[PDB]
């Protein structure tokens, strides 16, 4: 009542694209526990790793990071399927309690933060003070990562689609297709947000027999 | 549907 | 220089799930213009509804509602294949100018809201003095959204795997796997995130042969 | 990657 223990700054994990995903926010009171389903990003991911990081920005190398731990054994599956359940659990103690569990196979991998760790007092208010004054440089790096995450999702989609559609594909459809899938793939390797999307409005411009028959 | 990598 | 044409409340609209997704945000300074990526929830949809939303609520019936209107003539395609650009574009009289465009076909529809319209000076108060009281009731709406939309992508994607699996599916898996499959599409239809997350557990403990198969 | 409803 007269005091509150609280995170000052949010908790939370990288995920595809370089990005902090958070799990606890900035400001929470403790003890608290938090729970998110991730997936893997690629086919056949057989591992994912869990990097803990604690801060205020966008960007996952831009915060401070708590550390990080494997989890294995992940079946076969195709991208995005496997459910590996992420949870932040902070106790009364202010120990926080980092685990992933594969739903699939029951197995569970943790890490245990001490309380002491992470940011002292001035670097929290060096933190948010950086979060404030990069707040568009942040928004431009996330709608970045949405981008490219959008752009890849159609790349593995779109080859998915085409291997499944084999001879009713025509010709001169696959062969735009792929021509287009090459430049995407190709664009997806950098920066540049418009050069992505160019890419991904010509795949979308010549895809339509494709996206007729894959439906 | 957040996806995480393999490092 | 001694004042700023702001943004009061956060713009956006209404995504799956039925919660409001932000295009603009709130104190944000004018003229801006704003752009991000959508597709369709359904197989073969032929054309999305584009509901703008003012306010700092997750569910988008909180929120003011600034109008709507159709985007049609979207060709046949899978699910999340379509790419609709929605572009929020304030100008310096303050009027915001809302367009969707169909990326395949170059089609789009737009829709103006005068710079008066929204919610009034008190109004804003009130939804700013709202927001901050119902902060985690919105959060356990925002993280049932997500469950139920994971649930819906798992259901969705284990139905054309299945498919696409045919013969190659043992039959002790398949009747394992619909029996799941059928539990999780009820669950989905429901607001018990446990039990939407219990059955894709389930689904996820059954379907090991099938994402063998699909991977 | 967000969907749109059509109503």
């Amino acid at each position: 009542v007269l005091l509150l223990d609280v995170t000052p700054l949010s908790l939370g994990i990288e995920t595809m694209g370089g990005v902090m995903t958070t799990l606890i926010a900035k400001n929470t009171t403790i003890p608290t526990k938090h729970s998110q389903v991730f997936s893997t990003a690629e086919d056949n991911q057989s591992a994912v790793s869990i990097h803990v990081l604690q801060g205020e920005r966008k960007r996952a190398a831009d915060n401070k990071s708590l550390g990080q731990f494997n989890l294995d054994g992940i079946n076969p599956a195709p991208r995005g399927m496997p459910q590996i359940e992420v949870t932040f659990d902070i106790d009364a103690d202010g120990i926080l309690h980092v685990s992933a569990k594969d739903k699939n196979s029951g197995k569970e991998q943790k890490i245990t933060i001490k309380a002491s760790s992470g940011l002292n007092e001035d670097e929290i208010q060096k933190m948010v003070r950086d979060a404030e004054a990069n707040a568009e440089a942040d928004r431009k790096f996330e709608e970045l990562v949405q981008t490219r995450n959008q752009g890849d999702h159609l790349l593995h989609s779109t080859r998915k689609q085409v291997e499944e559609a084999g001879d009713k594909l025509p010709a001169d459809d696959k062969t735009a297709i792929e021509s287009a899938l090459t430049a995407l793939e190709t664009a997806l390797k950098g920066e540049d947000k418009a050069a992505i999307e160019a890419k991904m409005q010509e795949l979308a411009q010549v895809s339509q027999k494709l996206m007729e028959i894959a439906q | 549907n957040r996806l995480l990598l393999t490092g």
